[PDB]
């Protein structure tokens, strides 16, 4: 009897699934998840932090220029990833708004603060699939991660801490 | 996406070799058509995925070798720009651009191009390649990077000054082991030279670096106490200019932390 937990955090949706593999039969035993949690979500937490930071340093709100907000977000996605190896990253966005060249930094720590809540809400689905599978965390023999956004250190740590190691 | 088809469309445009010694309205035309395809590629490449797919399509190869080295400044900086956009904070695309030996073409351009814009987009590309990118920082140091850099700060080109200060601050954060080779290179004096310029945003980065060079590093603290520089009188006159200002907060934190560890 083997319980495998599949934790899939992608760019738009978060899906968890408890799958048992016994007697050579793979069977999905429970499913949960949140459809409003994904990498896209984390990105925007950084986008907001900077749009606000940009109001402070340049006395201007870039919110209504969507072409600019998009660049900001694409840039942020790049930083969020760098922040999975490095403990901090920097952003250089030439002429981001009204010809202003934008320069900033963010620490892995800061990234996490801005995403605190989002991070902790990934367990909800895990716990639910555990009830719906009439299982206890202590039984999950394996934990496999699938989905680009399962590399975020803080994600694997919250997950790992849950199963106490 | 229609993006892949569209950039493959730009690529098509960029691949067609230069006209057979065509005429005026055939050169200035053929060019605008590339300036355009290169800009469009930049906008598309701002997104990791697109830039990724750009590399798969041998795009990065045509860029580094052929265009960076174009004849028209216009084609050059736009190419640097694109090279930068794709790489920024993405290890895999950095590694590939690094592997095609761009840093050497970039650094060359930075250090001696007739168009200040090319030099600026080059520095931009360089930064996008060595920041938080270990293999790139080494190919950089080995290429006398800190010297191509400092010479830029010394250039009478603002954007070069800000861009240089910005990158040094970054580099100093993740690699304090270089503090020494930097001080002995006289970067403290140089950084201080940029402080005495008309205050503007980038100063946060100058003082930002300066602040790292001094952090647990007496050689650096010694560099700042140097009488000639008059760094103290300077930082107190600044510490006072950045007061009720929120748009300069980080400079004031830096400007103060400096005073606090070099004058007490
Ligand atoms: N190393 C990484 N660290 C954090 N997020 C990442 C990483 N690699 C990819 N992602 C994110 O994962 C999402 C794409 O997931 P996928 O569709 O499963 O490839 C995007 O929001 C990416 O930015």
């Amino acid at each position: 009897e083997r319980n495998v937990l599949i934790f899939d955090l992608g760019g738009g949706t978060f899906d968890v699934s408890i799958l048992t593999i016994d007697d050579g039969i793979f069977e999905v035993k429970a499913t949960a998840g949140d459809t409003h949690l994904g990498g896209e979500d984390f990105d925007n937490r950084l986008v907001n932090h900077f749009v606000e930071e940009f109001k402070r340093k340049h006395k201007k709100d870039i919110s209504q220029n969507k072409r600019a907000v998009r660049r900001l977000r694409t840039a942020c996605e790049r930083a969020k990833r760098t922040l999975s190896s490095s403990t901090q990253a920097s952003l250089e966005i030439d002429s981001l708004f009204e010809g202003i060249d934008f320069y900033t930094s963010i620490t892995r720590a800061r990234f996490e603060e801005l995403c605190s809540d989002l991070f902790r809400s990934t367990l909800e689905p895990v716990e639910k699939a555990l009830r719906d599978a009439k299982l206890d965390k202590a039984q999950i023999h394996d934990l496999v991660l699938v989905g680009g956004s399962t590399r975020i250190p803080k994600v694997q740590k919250l997950l790992q801490d849950f199963f106490n190691g | 996406r229609g993006e892949v088809e569209q950039m493959k469309s730009c690529l098509r445009v960029l691949s067609q070799p230069m006209p057979p010694t065509a005429g005026e309205a055939e050169q200035a035309a053929d060019q605008q058509e590339r300036e355009g395809a290169l800009e469009l590629l930049a906008d598309l490449c701002e997104n990791m995925d697109n830039a990724a797919d750009f590399c798969q399509l041998s795009g990065m190869h045509l860029l580094v070798g052929r265009y960076l080295e174009a004849g028209a400044a216009g084609l050059r900086w736009r190419a640097a720009q694109l090279i930068g956009t794709c790489s920024q904070n993405v290890a895999a695309i950095q590694e590939q651009v690094l592997g095609l030996g761009a840093l050497r073409k970039l650094l060359r351009l930075l250090d001696r191009d007739a168009c200040d814009t090319v030099r600026v987009k080059a520095l931009f590309a360089i930064s996008c390649l060595v920041r938080e990118q270990e293999a790139g920082l080494l190919q950089f140091l080995r290429l006398d990077g800190f010297s191509v850099l400092m010479r830029a700060m010394q250039q009478q080109v603002q954007k070069l000054k800000v861009k240089s200060a910005f990158l040094l601050q970054n580099l100093l954060v993740g690699h304090p082991e270089h503090k020494g080779t930097l001080c002995s290179m006289g970067m403290v004096q140089q950084l201080v030279a940029l402080v005495r310029t008309e205050h503007s945003p980038f100063h946060e980065h100058v003082l930002g670096a300066l602040c790292s060079l001094v952090t647990d590093f007496p050689q650096g603290v010694r560099e700042c106490r140097e009488p000639e520089l008059g760094l103290e009188e300077l930082l107190r006159h600044r510490c006072q200019l950045l007061q009720q200002h929120e748009e300069y907060q980080e400079e004031l934190e830096f400007c103060e932390k400096l005073l606090q560890t070099c004058f007490s």
